[PDB]
DNA sequence: ACGTGCATAGTCATTCATGA
DNA sequence: TCATGAATGACTATGCACGT
């Protein structure tokens, strides 16, 4: 039996846990803004074909596929993570298209795994765009049976768009969501002004990213906290819901709350008001009625007493309830396997860097593949030019190997090309098909020239990111929800 | 007559309505937590209350009364309806003048219906006699036209009809997404439940009628009673002709 | 609002429930002895490739696949059914190869879905043997997206081998498990004596199937109950565990129980004895100690007092505990969609009928496919004899449609055959490759004649069932576990 | 000698031997693993106490709240000893307390939480060497013809693989080397032959050298002061690999 | 009254960091 | 003390028929 000192054991074990949680659980990768469970769920669904071009698959199948191949953990919490990515009040840009009961902004829990179906959303398809073209590093999974992606292509700035919240060890993150169109402008500027220093870039990006854009709409009051978050990586952003005073016919004024700040539970909010009126600490309130429905959305009516001023009661609500509540921004993300607090210019730049990497890698892959097919096509054209001879040779061969070896000698060909000639069907010996082979060679050589040009010119590479991203924003971009007002 | 609704002495599972008038109030007795959750969201909270029932309801025909009253789900129903049971039944204290039973269109939903109807007929019969008991007919299909509004069907026939009509009308459906098939209330969201089972202008309800009380008493005892043989012979005798009851 | 009478509603609804439960939930199909959940789990795993020729897949994947395609119910109870099919103390011949914690004969529950892995067993592979050769009717699943089998090929008498227990409506089943080798003899006799009447067949089969063979070993006392079950479809079979008396150095005696009757919970058994001794019911017992382990199996030690007779205490255990307990046999199974209580000869005969059906259908499928291959090969041979013309024709054709249409006219060939010529690779034009087409045609035509011969001879059909089954029994058959003794 | 249950935790699968000197308590992570352990154990000398979920941090949590924790009560009750000043090693019901957790990080974390409980409430158990750590297997080599071998590290895996191939043995490339991702994946037999069979199990005895140094380390890592913990990790995680070089 | 097996998931308690 | 969100599932109750 081996002896071990408690200090050695404690230090090693706790550090090992802290580091894995930090790097591989709680905190987002800066490039795609994803935690491991997110990335693995999305890739599982992707690989399984659970895409928008097909009907929703049972969500159990997505969980089981994630669990069985990539994520060595429990089915319950994985389903929780999948569900959350499908809720429009949780994600500013949902990555999962859920079908069924996925819960509500209140205390209504999601339906169990058995009852729900799910597939990837079109934007999530942009997270995974061309992942099969060697655009990102893959590593073996938890048992080496299969490969999984270290990061997704993420063809839109997902970290900033959907934000992230995570409790790790020794640190935690809290990045708010943002409006995709605003982020795009920031990226477009970063691409155009690729040489600009950090000071200029921070100024430019802050001008275009006006502030967080929460899926729950609501209000942002003030600008200091937003500025702090972008300049420091830390900042307190004041949020508010929307209140509309209505005057009855009997002279009964009531407050109608139609929006709440980000991550405020509707039922807990109503309960909080009720309990503070039970306990009389919100006098002036006469009656609380939840007139919410699936058709009018959030609608909490707060009738106030006649000897009460509406503005006084609203301020009392701001003070003593989450009708006004602050978002504690802490822009923490994993950069190259290291946790880092980032300025807004750093977040954009690191994302742009990732996009350029993706495009260069994609281009390299396409260029390699283009060369291979061109290589084979060159073989075919040689066969067509001497078609009479090709056939006669193959005929006299005792095996296919004698036939091949001859083709090498006849047309001065590789083993790969000769094999391709051998695999050729009689179908392609028709006139238009022979011509199609010719034109195909011409096409690829043209594509190869394009591809080579891209790799040699950073200008085009940046242009590709811009144009492709722009296309995505035009199709999937939406209006701002959170309104920004001054003090 | 008016009665207070719970807002922050009634079952915890009950999502009560706001209207204090039983004549205008409705109680949706729903199969499953998921469906009950969706109903709670898609309902009209003004006039519609939701009481989700979990699992197969206890058979009051077989189980002794003391055991039945100890059952949490039965207690929830009795408490929510406000009326007593048996001799202590008082229709004046009925908290909802519409008691809609909503179960899955599948076979197990039918079973839960018979168990609820057995509870009602044995403990609270006047609710049936006075037409306060209804059966919601859930949708079976949702036709998702490419350009047009989606249509719901409550039978295979109606599906075929709506499909034929739409196609004839020049509408088109995808062969992938296409016609969604509901296998239970739990698969539906809030909107879908509203637009097929809870919207009073579109919902398909059936009012439970009681003609021959003595005949009903006998049928209930045969099907739900302790006598297996009687039940076995009844099924073998009448299952052959279940299709032709309404021909 | 439509009115509906309570009597109509009750009758219609309850009958609908009773009938589907009877035919489509609780009771086994006579041909494969499977309930819908069993059949759907096994086919899901089969179709998923979770076979013994590959490593265990996570059991969550089997559950999710079953849920998503075939069994529209909850993951929990589906996992329970899968787990049961993997327990050696539940099934006499396990159909699922489980990896991990699948529970115990006691109250130790199986591990959760996340922890366990699973695949099909070799015998389960015989349940599904050649299911892809139209050997069984398939129907659309619960939403028509895919096909599922109505019944499995079941190339061993699974109903009798593994038995079945099920509570339906108005009725229930309780078929005990049996020894595969004994069942095989019964089948072999049924095949040889295919004309024997029910009276003779019952006598023969009862002579070969000596009685149930439980996975838990133990004892069967008497022969009447067994005889009753086989002649009536109902019978009470007295079971016993095995007790071995041990003496001590002091001279104290102790009873060692190493086996228990089928479906007796080990922990409940120990608790029952404990609760009866301390209560003062089974005097003579001094001490109860469970010396069981994974290495010695069941081992319950019952130390008895000095003034106690071993057999007296053993008899008391037989009387007041499940050390002796009866199996209530009720041979209920679904026959052609109808529940029926069956004699043993009926169970064997119905199974043999199923096997003959499978073999004839398999033969039919192979015969059809053989003809198709022969048909295309004949087309190719025609092309080779006029190869110079065929190639010249395709070359001189402006399109492939012109080439095809020409081939039909040139060689007097079908469009399917002509398409095959077009799809032919230049590889197949080599000397030896031309020859293989010829020989393959000769090869297939021999196979077609064999297949036609099988269909024409019921003798061969029966012989195939015999030979193939014999091979299975030789490979997967085992010794008898339950010992049969007289009164 | 002390009575075994046949006034203790319901989750406890006690041993049969009434001698604490001969008895062992396996504190196991998870119901599944605990279930398998209960079956694969030697019921004579080995008892099983499955713990469910992350153990409460006694360094952070208030004392009264810790005593309300069902899992902590189970440990304190099963060990028989009191806590703090009311600690009496004489009532120790098992002279071997084996902590058995998954080889993964969450198992490591649960270890630190248990060791924190033990060091703060029942320190003499550590001082007198009654606390041990079971090292679970990571790999199971499934040779085609030979008996299966277990490995407790990537290195040992490579070694046993190399040795076997050199010896003429062969493995399937499908089934091949089974990798354990937790105790919950193991059956009774596997657990016995790797963590509970006393002739093959790999236990580590927790020793306590500098009590004052340990006291500080526990407070830094497990205490409420985040900053101290944050700076400690950033300071020492860089060199965690080289602690035993 | 209990076992059987296929059907009809929410609740319960911790780690961890941060701000009310 | 509470919310956040990924991490570490056993227990609870009915139907249904049948035999001790
Ligand atoms: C909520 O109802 C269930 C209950 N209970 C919980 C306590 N109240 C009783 C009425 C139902 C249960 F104790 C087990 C299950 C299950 O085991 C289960 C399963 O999927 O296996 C499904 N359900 C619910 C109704 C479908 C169950
Ligand atoms: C048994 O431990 C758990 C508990 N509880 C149950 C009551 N005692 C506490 C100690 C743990 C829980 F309240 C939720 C979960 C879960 O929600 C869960 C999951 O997978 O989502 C897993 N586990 C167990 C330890 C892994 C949970
Ligand atoms: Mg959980
Ligand atoms: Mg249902
Ligand atoms: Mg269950
Ligand atoms: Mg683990």
């Amino acid at each position: 039996i081996e002896p071990v000192d408690i200090e050695q054991e404690m230090q090693r074990s706790y550090i090992d846990y802290a580091m894995s949680v930090i790097v591989g659980r709680a905190l987002p990768e800066v490039r795609d803004g994803l935690k491991p469970v997110h990335r693995r769920v999305l890739y599982a669904m992707f690989d399984s074909g659970f895409r928008p071009d097909r009907s929703h698959a049972k969500s159990a199948r997505s969980v089981a596929e994630t669990m069985g191949n990539y994520h060595p953990h429990g089915d319950a919490s994985i389903y929780d993570s999948l569900v959350r990515m499908a809720q429009p009040w949780s994600l500013r840009y949902p990555l999962v298209d859920g079908q069924g009961n996925f819960g509500s902004p209140g205390n209504d829990p999601p339906a169990a795994m058995r009852y729900t179906e799910a597939r990837l959303t079109p934007l999530a398809m942009e997270m995974l765009r061309e992942i099969d073209e060697e655009t990102v590093d893959f590593i073996p999974n938890y048992d080496g049976r299969v490969q999984e992606p270290t990061v997704l292509p993420s063809r839109f700035p997902n970290l900033l768009a959907n934000g992230s919240g995570g409790i790790a060890v020794g640190m935690a993150t809290n990045i708010p969501p943002h409006n995709l169109r605003e982020l795009a402008d920031a990226v477009f500027w970063a691409l155009e002004n690729h040489d600009a220093d950090e000071e200029e870039t921070l100024a430019a990006v802050m001008g275009r990213v006006k502030g967080p854009d929460f899926p729950t709409a609501g209000l942002i009051v003030g600008s200091q906290g937003t500025a702090d978050a972008y300049k420091t990586g830390r900042g307190s952003i004041r949020m508010r819901g929307v209140v509309e005073v209505e005057e009855d016919s009997r002279g009964r004024t009531s407050l109608v709350i139609t929006e709440l700040p980000y991550q405020v539970n509707h039922d807990n909010f109503i309960t909080s008001i009720a309990e503070q009126v039970r306990d009389g600490k919100l006098a002036g309130i006469s009656n609380i009625e939840d007139q919410s429905s699936d058709r009018v959305g959030l609608r909490i009516v707060i009738e106030i007493k006649r000897d009460a001023v509406a503005k006084v009661v609203i301020n009392n609500l701001y003070k003593h309830t989450q009708l006004q509540t602050s978002f504690g921004a802490n822009m923490l993300a994993i950069v190259d396997g290291v946790p880092r607090t980032l300025r807004l210019d750093q977040l954009i730049r690191y994302y742009v860097d990732h996009q350029l990497d993706v495009i260069v890698r994609r281009t390299t892959y396409r260029l390699r593949k283009a060369n291979e097919r061109a290589h084979i096509l060159r073989g075919l054209v040689k066969a067509l030019d001497a078609l009479d001879e090709v056939i006669a040779l193959i005929r006299a061969s005792e095996t296919v190997d004698i036939a091949r070896a001859g083709l090498i000698e006849l047309l001065d060909i590789d083993e790969i090309q000769a094999q391709a000639i051998l695999d050729m069907q009689l179908r392609r010996l028709a006139a238009l098909e022979r011509q199609r082979i010719i034109d195909d060679l011409a096409k690829i050589e043209a594509e190869i020239a394009d591809l080579e040009d891209i790799l040699a010119k950073p200008e085009r590479q940046r242009g590709i990111v811009r144009d492709e991203l722009a296309e995505i924003v035009d199709r999937h971009g939406d209006d701002r929800r959170t309104r920004i007002i001054a003090i | 007559n008016a009665l207070v609704r719970r807002k922050s002495g009634l079952p915890g599972k009950l999502a009560d309505c706001r209207s204090t008038d039983p004549r205008k109030s409705e109680l949706y007795v729903v199969e499953g937590d998921s469906a009950g959750g969706s109903a709670k969201s898609g309902r009209d909270s003004m006039f519609q209350a939701i009481l989700p029932l979990r699992g197969k309801i206890i058979n009051v025909e077989k189980a002794r009364i003391d055991r039945v009253l100890k059952n949490t789900e039965v207690q929830a129903i009795i408490t929510a309806l406000g009326t007593g049971i048996h001799d202590e039944f008082d229709i004046g204290k009925l908290r909802y003048h519409k008691i809609v039973l909503m179960a899955d269109a599948d076979v197990d939903g039918q079973h839960i219906s018979t168990l609820l109807l057995t509870l009602l007929f044995r403990f609270m019969r006047p609710l049936i006699e006075n037409g306060h008991v209804f059966l919601a007919q859930p949708p079976l299909y949702k036709l998702k036209w490419q350009r047009s509004d989606p249509e719901f069907a409550y039978s295979d026939r109606e599906r075929d009809g709506l499909l034929e009509a739409g196609l004839k009308a020049g509408k088109k459906i995808n062969k992938e997404d296409g016609i969604q098939r509901y296998k239970g209330l739990g698969e539906m969201d809030a909107k879908e439940l509203w637009e097929t089972t809870m919207d009073p202008s579109v919902r398909v309800l059936r009012q439970v009628t009681l003609d021959d009380a003595a005949a009903a008493d006998e049928l209930f005892s045969i099907l739900m009673g302790e006598d297996v043989d009687a039940r076995r012979s009844f099924i073998t005798r009448n299952a052959k002709d279940v299709r032709f009851l309404d021909v």
